[PDB]
């Protein structure tokens, strides 16, 4: 079902979160680079790179998934400097909160292992150590 | 035994207002707003008081959702959380998060004693049951044992606890 198919169980160490028919997860958050600022042909140049990186990639029911996420952080303290000079210059510059862009994204990516007992923890272990090697 | 030890918590037992004016009954007003959260004293009378403490009424209509309260008083509502899967650590500042708590709350914690027989029995079954930790990174395979030990000297006694919030 929609919230019964039953996604997430781990039982198989810290990297590696299972589901029930040994699907094998891991999560990477991904800070990203600076094209806001960076040569476009660099750009293309790691890109092309990490395609060959990604070569090393085998097809063995190897999935990955990248989720971009854009939220709102709020949760930014704003609070007095415990002062009077500071915390009037922080006032100042808090009259300057109205709007002005306050999301930020970030970006992250699932790898996932399928399989096509002694032979799930085989799996698991060529699992673990297949994923150290991509994580590294 | 408990008013020694709670001679430090500022405690006080129930039930010893009875009898004022006209034959109240202290701690049922206590179990009055574990029947509906009214204040409503409920003096003794010549019935048993399971028989006449609804007076605002709760109503489970809901199936799992949020359930009804009837009352003088107006008409409330009311959810109920349990508790299981408990984690055997003890932290200091355990539940002193609800020092605001904007929802009117009730939460009952519930014991019951372990004949040391049953006890030896829950032990073992735990000792069985749980030893099978397949490489458990938060060392849970030592209190199982080391309960059935303190147990043996009473300190770490279990019993039948439950909650609901």
């Amino acid at each position: 079902p929609v919230g019964q198919f039953i996604p997430y169980s781990h039982h198989v160490t810290d990297t590696i979160i299972s589901t029930k028919n040994a699907e094998y997860l891991s999560v990477w958050k991904i800070d990203g680079r600076s094209h806001q600022s960076a040569s476009e042909a660099d750009v293309f140049q790691w890109i092309r790179e990490l395609n060959n990186t990604l070569r090393g990639i085998s097809s063995a029911n190897l999935s990955l998934w990248t989720h971009i996420v854009r939220r709102r952080v709020y949760e930014y303290p704003d609070a007095e400097f415990d002062n009077v000079f500071c915390r009037q210059l922080d006032e100042k510059y808090r009259e300057s909160f109205t709007g002005y862009n306050l999301m930020v994204n970030d970006l992250y990516l699932t790898v996932v292992y399928r399989p096509v007992p002694d032979q799930k923890k085989h799996r698991q272990e060529s699992c673990i150590k297949a994923l150290e090697d991509i994580n590294r | 035994t408990l008013g020694q030890s709670f001679k430090r918590y500022g405690a006080e037992l129930l039930s010893v207002y009875e009898k004022g004016g006209h034959a109240f009954s202290a701690p049922l007003e206590f179990l009055a707003r574990l029947v509906n959260g009214e204040h409503i004293p409920m003096p003794i009378c010549r019935d048993r008081f399971s028989d006449y403490m609804a007076v605002n009424r709760p109503m489970f209509s809901k199936w799992g959702e949020v359930g009804e309260l009837r009352s003088l008083t107006g008409l409330r509502r009311f959810g109920m959380l349990e508790i299981r899967e408990y984690d055997d650590a003890t932290e200091p500042g355990q539940l002193n998060v609800l020092l605001e708590s904007d929802y009117e709350f009730v939460l009952t914690h519930s014991f019951s004693v372990l004949s040391r027989p049953a006890a030896k029995e829950y032990l073992q079954r735990h000792q069985k049951n749980l030893i099978d930790a397949r490489d458990v990174a938060t060392d849970q395979i030592e209190e199982i044992d080391e309960a059935l030990n303190q147990l043996i000297s009473g300190h770490f006694v279990m019993g039948e606890h439950h909650c609901t919030l």
